[PDB]
């Protein structure tokens, strides 16, 4: 169901991570974050208003940072600094029904992921 | 709707206040000061650290001019008759320090200088005031504001009638005290991807109705109350987070 737009979300993520932090502890960051965001969003995604919701699934990293990436980061052991420091400033990540979107810096454009 | 206040009748309102705050605990607020003028001296820790100590520089200098309070409930709605309370404080155009161009937009926007230099309420009696209203601190208030970090700035200095502290740190251990819980709207919009740019342009976006001169305390703490519940429901699960949004400042 929301599998596949948490997939795209994450691929976007980790593909800056890659080849800059441990390949292991990278892939546990991604798997764990699979699983919290999956957890996070039960009962909180509707496909028939995919705006519904939209801020409470939103994922910000920039001078604060998304407990949930913190809680990934942590259970595979990767320094928050770390991660901040190889994603883009103020990286934000919209995942909604149908849709996945992000906006580098607060006053970029929003661009599109994936979206049906 | 929104009751003018002045300090012939600060007492009277502050009573008023006293009172609705216990049924209606969600209070919106802005504020309207003589803008930007000075700049920071020293070094800096960091960019938050600037920013801090840009606000510092600024707010220890000048006088607030508008003070706008509007109360609702968990529910989002208004006490019957007065929601919103716009304190006007004294200040001195020929005496007060403040920016040209903001005293010139305040004049357009409807400030009456000249009275609020004759009949404007005191900031220090003021203070006395929220303290001694239930208004401020650590009972069981949400505070919902706009790109607050200078409204706040203000109300804190007037709360403690000084400088505000040197550290950043110590300025948000302190507001947590006088406001443990603040949502300020504009910055829970960098999660709503289709919301940006200022109260105006919010109320545009959200399609919410404008009371008053769109360009004063009152006015636009009604259009803040009323896009919060709004996006509290539309764009958060009708709960805000307080691990990530609770205390934080736009801009701060």
């Amino acid at each position: 169901h929301m599998q596949l737009e948490i997939q795209v979300a994450l691929n976007f993520i980790i593909s800056y991570l890659y080849n800059k932090l441990p390949r292991r502890r990278v892939n546990i960051f991604g798997e764990e974050l699979e699983r919290l965001l999956k957890k996070k969003y039960e009962g909180h995604w509707y496909p028939e208003k995919p705006y519904k919701g939209s801020g409470f699934r939103c994922i910000h990293i920039g001078e604060k940072v998304d407990p949930v990436i913190e809680q990934a980061s942590k259970e595979s052991g990767l320094d928050i600094d770390d991660v901040r420091g190889n994603l883009p400033q103020d990286l934000s990540v919209w995942i909604d029904p149908f849709e996945v979107s992000y906006q580098i810096g607060e006053k970029g454009p929003v661009k599109v992921l994936y979206v049906d | 709707r929104i009751c003018e206040v002045w300090a012939c009748n600060l007492d009277e309102e502050m009573k008023k206040i006293r009172q609705v705050i216990r049924k209606y605990n969600y209070v919106a607020m802005d504020t309207e000061f003589p803008g930007v003028v000075a700049r920071p001296i020293g070094e800096f820790r960091s960019n938050a650290d600037y920013q801090y100590q840009l606000l510092r520089c600024n707010v220890d200098l000048l006088k607030i001019i508008q003070l706008g309070l509007t109360f609702m409930n968990e529910q989002g709605e208004y006490p019957p008759g007065t929601s919103t309370w716009q304190f006007n404080f004294k200040f001195n155009l020929t005496e007060d320090m403040y920016a040209q161009d903001s005293i010139e937009l305040l004049t357009t926007s409807g400030i009456q200088f000249k009275k609020h230099e004759e009949e404007g309420i005191e900031t220090q009696y003021f203070a006395e005031l929220l303290m001694t209203s239930g208004v401020v601190l650590c009972e069981g208030v949400k505070w919902l504001s706009f790109h607050s970090g200078y409204d706040f700035g203000y109300l804190i200095k007037i709360l403690t009638n000084s400088n505000l502290p040197e550290e950043e740190l110590d300025f948000f251990e302190i507001l947590r005290l006088f406001f443990p819980v603040i949502y300020d709207v504009k910055y829970l919009m960098k999660s709503c991807k289709n919301l940006k740019g200022g109260l105006q342009e919010v109320a545009e976006q959200l399609e919410l109705e404008r009371i008053g001169p769109q360009h004063q305390a009152g006015s636009d703490s009604l259009l803040t109350g009323m896009a919060f519940f709004k996006m509290r429901e539309m764009f958060f699960e009708d709960h805000i987070d307080d691990a990530k949004y609770c205390g934080h400042l736009y801009g701060l």
